[PDB]
């Protein structure tokens, strides 16, 4: 594991996580990848971001936290990319996915919840 | 022991491999121009392993 | 090729510009290059019309 | 059938005769380097002279050519006509025009090729009488404009058809054509023809034979699923197989190592023949190249047979044979590869041959077995074996210091073994 | 007349924990799976099972594969001497073919064949050769009479498949290798 | 002009005019072969 | 004179091009690696910052 | 400032309905769920998109 990837969540985060990314595809809120996932930062909807750790070379999403810094999106590591793709919905290793916005969505009480937890563990 | 263990045997004992599905060789053709005769089989042995 | 050639060249950039103990030989570039260059074979390679 | 049909045909019989001169300008119009017009302006003493010309360069570079100086290059070859002549003469005509294509096949990245072959597609109309030996001749270069002119000039035999699409185009016939060119059938038995022919003539290169053996590891990938397209692929590749390998060129034998070994991962073969197949490896094999490739080959072919009389003993012949052609410290260092290819069945079926055929190389066969990690069956195989060797012989040192090393490694095994036969 | 049983237990994040109960139930190790977001299903198989079992205790025979099975769709398949030697490994090969929550898993009582299976569309069974981890092409095919397949087994010794849905229906098809 | 009158050279093609269907199917192959199941409906 | 000015500008070119190829290699070598350095550079050069 | 701040979060409304019929176009195979309030909304089946 990296010390690059530095805010790292845990088993029980991460299945928590894991847990808001499984719903927010069925709803179809997700979106996936790095590219995709800098787009979304940039419109600036989207409601957080989850990252792998082991994608390596690490550094083709390492370029999301400045964005992250300077726009006050929470954003969490999970340790594996192939069980973030498998979570995501899609057949792929997927290395970086987001949360976006939608204000009456079913899950808004989660992603509240797992939002909060990620916020106090990067301050 | 019995002969039943022993077809047991065999079949624990044997080993995975890769089948030749209908797809391997096809950047063959493009890496054929003017490399050696065994260095191409080299690379077919690899793509069988 | 321009999309494949973009999205290769993200990753080379973006290991290019924050990877801050870089060994300098370029081998992303390298590796990606293979990739792309496999990419073009494959779809000269397809035929649109009949044989 | 219609008068309209039967009238075709009648033109595909006289499709190279003259009877006009519209007619005559379209045929000799067509030509392998000048444009049209250019073509047809110039007449038949003028080609010759640039293609002795360059007949002369290319008997330079290579020395066979002074032959066809003497025979399908004079001045009387100036005079000849191709339509005039009696059907044994045309056999003639054609045998001297397809040694010629082999004996120049090979150098067709070379302007002298260029002109002197042009000299044979206008005098005698290879482009239409014998194409078939054009294309199969001239066919591995296909990206070379060699090629793409060669198809814009010929009129395509019913078996060529992938390229009868492709015909008079800027971009040139694709892997994919080449492929589907191959895995038709009839084209495999043609095919093969023209490598004996090739062969019996010696006429191979790197270059070719590496295309023929993409080709037809290419047949047998697009047929790994339909058993029996590829149960009657078989007799066609295994016949090339054993001819290639009777050649006494170290890239034939190349070539039919691969070709070989892809088959038989492909489909599985019978034990018999896997047995020929090593007999004729084996008792053609010299080069030091050739040695290399054919040990990982007999250890491909060994490690896919499977089900009964898996790890049986070499016939006698056939392991007097292998030990001929190889040393025991050359199975050694095989064995002392770093990369170590999956060698456990021959390795066993070895083992099993020395100490029923020769009852000395023991020490030899406890260096085998330190060097790999046989599999649990073949422990149990090895290990009857010496039983038996022991209650046939003296107790020798050697075989106590086998026993003595099963012991170190399974002691439980030898007991079991024990119980099939013994105390 | 000695043997000694083992029990495992799949988390739904992933983490493989195997007790032992000889000695009362103590922790002999535990590793994760890798990947594996949801899981659902854990087997073992090439041995002796609770879906093969033996019959005079000189018959219990250790299982050589082992195969967990998540709500995606996926299936990792591990080796039994490795991963148990390893403690963190890899899957030999991961499968992916069915596209719904696998709900049934079972291996062939010789273990040769992997059927994994789904409750949840029709038509989702597959068998799969092992050890070359590759999905049988040509059955089931499209006609193959199946349904929401709800449960499976296979026969101990006459090869026998015997496949049950929602409609009620059992249908029993023989590998006739065997 | 033709009549029939270490180890030879000629034997992979002679063994392949004398066998016909060259699949190893009859050896009680134990393994069971991949990628096509033969199952039968009862 | 003027004519051997131009010669001189068109060995400053060259001069100026391989300097900058040199250049490319060193800040970003695996994007050079890629597309190629002259269109590196002016990918660098309409976005600004290499950031 | 205040004018141009309704037009923004408009235009965002917008958006949002045309990208949630974008992708009731594509794929899938959803349900139509009816809310309480007159709202409806479409859920997906829980699939792997291939």
């Amino acid at each position: 594991p990296n010390p690059k990837a530095f805010p790292l969540a845990d088993a029980a985060l991460t299945q928590q996580i894991l847990d808001v990314v499984q719903q927010a595809a069925n709803l179809r809120q997700l979106k996936k990848g790095a590219n995709e996932a800098t787009k979304t930062l940039n419109r600036g909807i989207s409601e957080f971001i989850i990252m792998a750790a082991d994608c390596e070379p690490i550094e083709i999403l390492l370029h999301l936290p400045l964005l992250c810094e300077d726009k006050n999106v929470p954003y969490v590591f999970v340790p594996s990319r192939v069980a973030l793709g498998r979570a995501c919905g899609v057949s792929r290793p997927v290395i970086a996915a987001s949360i976006t916005t939608n204000d009456a969505s079913a899950i808004k009480t989660q992603i509240y919840a797992v939002k909060d937890k990620i916020e106090t563990l990067l301050i | 022991e019995d002969e039943e263990d022993i077809a047991l045997e065999f079949i624990n004992g044997e080993k995975k491999d890769k089948l030749v599905n209908m797809n391997s060789f096809t950047s063959m053709f493009d890496n054929i121009q003017n490399v050696q005769m065994d260095t191409f089989f080299d690379r077919v042995m690899k793509v069988l392993t | 090729i321009a999309r494949v050639l973009a999205a290769k060249a993200a990753v080379s950039l973006r290991y290019d510009a924050l990877a801050e103990d870089r060994d300098d030989s370029g081998d992303i570039g390298l590796e990606s290059r293979a990739k792309v260059e496999n990419r073009l074979s494959q779809l000269e390679g397809r035929d649109l019309r009949t044989t | 059938s219609s008068l309209s049909d039967q009238l075709a045909q009648v033109a595909s019989n006289n499709a190279t005769v003259a009877l006009d001169r519209k007619r005559r300008q379209k045929l000799h119009s067509a030509s392998l380097i000048y444009n049209s017009k250019t073509a047809a302006t110039q007449d038949y003493d003028f080609i010759f002279e640039n293609a002795s010309k360059a007949l002369e360069e290319l008997s330079q570079i290579e020395p066979k050519f002074a032959i066809f100086s003497r025979t399908l290059f004079s001045e009387s070859s100036i005079s000849l006509d191709r339509n005039v002549q009696t059907k044994e003469e045309i056999k003639d005509l054609d045998n001297a025009i397809n040694a010629y294509l082999l004996l120049a096949s090979s150098k067709w990245y070379l302007a002298p090729t260029l002109h002197a072959t042009e000299w044979l597609v206008r005098r005698f109309q290879i482009h239409v009488k014998n194409t078939e030996m054009l294309l199969l001749s001239t066919l591995n270069y296909y990206q070379t404009p060699v090629f793409k002119r060669i198809l814009s000039i010929i009129k395509l035999p019913p078996l060529f058809n992938c390229l009868s699409n492709f015909v008079r185009s800027e971009k040139p016939p694709t892997a994919l054509t080449m492929i589907k060119l191959f895995n038709d059938m009839d084209f495999l038995k043609l095919y093969t023809s023209y490598l004996d022919q090739c062969i019996k003539h010696n006429a191979t290169y790197t270059n070719q034979l590496l295309f023929t053996t993409c080709c037809f590891i290419n047949v047998v990938a697009f047929n790994s699923n339909n058993d029996e397209k590829l149960n009657q692929l078989v007799p066609i590749l295994l016949e090339i197989s054993a001819k290639l390998l009777a050649s006494k060129s170290k890239d034939c034998q190349i070539a039919a190592h691969t070709i070989l070994v892809v088959f038989a991962t492909a489909l599985p073969l019978k034990k018999t023949i896997i047995l020929a197949a090593m007999e004729t490896i084996l008792s053609n094999l010299d080069a030091k190249e050739a040695k290399h490739s054919a040990l990982l080959t007999i250890c491909k072919l060994f490690q896919t047979l499977k089900g009964q009389g898996n790890v049986d003993q070499l016939p006698s012949k056939i392991f007097k044979l292998f030990d001929s052609k190889f040393d025991t410290v050359s199975i050694l260092t095989f064995l002392d590869k770093e990369d170590k290819p999956v060698c456990d069945k021959f390795i066993t079926s070895y083992t099993r041959s020395i100490a029923r055929y020769d009852r000395s190389k023991l020490n030899i066969i406890l260096s085998l077995l330190k060097k790999i990690r046989l599999e649990r069956y073949e422990v149990r195989l090895i290990i009857t074996d010496l039983i038996y060797l022991s209650e046939i012989l003296e107790d020798k040192s050697q075989l106590v210091e086998l026993f003595e090393y099963f012991i170190s490694i399974n002691e439980d095994l030898v007991l079991k073994c024990l119980k099939s036969l013994g105390l | 007349g000695k043997f000694r049983t083992i029990l495992i237990a799949v988390n739904a994040y992933g983490e493989v924990w195997e007790f032992d109960l000889n000695k009362n139930g103590h922790v002999i190790r535990r590793w994760k799976d890798q990947g594996g977001v949801g899981i659902t299903k854990i087997q073992v198989g090439g041995g002796t099972t609770t879906t093969c079992p033996a019959l005079q205790i000189s018959k219990i025979k250790q299982n050589r594969w082992l195969a967990v099975g998540s709500e995606s769709g996926f299936v990792n398949l591990y080796d039994r001497n490795n991963a148990m030697t390893s403690s963190t490994p890899t899957p030999v090969a991961a499968l992916d073919q069915l596209t719904t929550t696998i709900s049934n898993l079972q291996f062939s009582p010789d273990g040769q064949i992997l059927c994994m299976a789904s409750r949840a569309v029709k038509d989702a069974l597959r068998l799969v050769h092992l050890p070359s981890c590759s999905v049988f092409s040509n059955w089931p095919t499209s006609g193959t009479p199946l349904g929401k397949v709800t449960s499976v087994a296979f026969s101990p010794s006459g090869g026998l498949l015997a496949v049950g849905n929602e409609q009620g229906k059992v249908r029993l098809w023989k590998l006739n290798h065997y | 002009d033709e009549s029939d009158s270490n180890g030879d050279i000629n034997a992979l093609t002679k063994i392949l005019s004398t066998t016909y269907n060259y699949k190893d199917t009859l050896s009680n192959s134990k393994l069971l072969p991949p990628k096509k199941l033969d199952i039968v409906r009862l | 004179a003027l004519a051997e000015q131009i010669v001189e500008f068109a060995a400053y070119r060259e001069q100026l091009s391989n300097y900058l190829s040199a250049r490319m290699k060193a800040i970003a070598p695996n994007l050079t690696q890629l597309v190629g350095e002259l269109v590196g550079a002016r990918l660098i050069a309409h976005s600004g910052s290499l950031i | 400032v205040k004018q141009h701040l309704q037009r923004e979060t408009q235009l965002k409304q917008v958006q949002q309905r045309m990208d949630a019929q974008r992708e009731l176009l594509k794929k899938g195979s959803k349900k139509k769920i009816v809310d309480s309030s007159g709202k409806i909304s479409f859920k997906w089946k829980k699939q792997r998109k291939r």
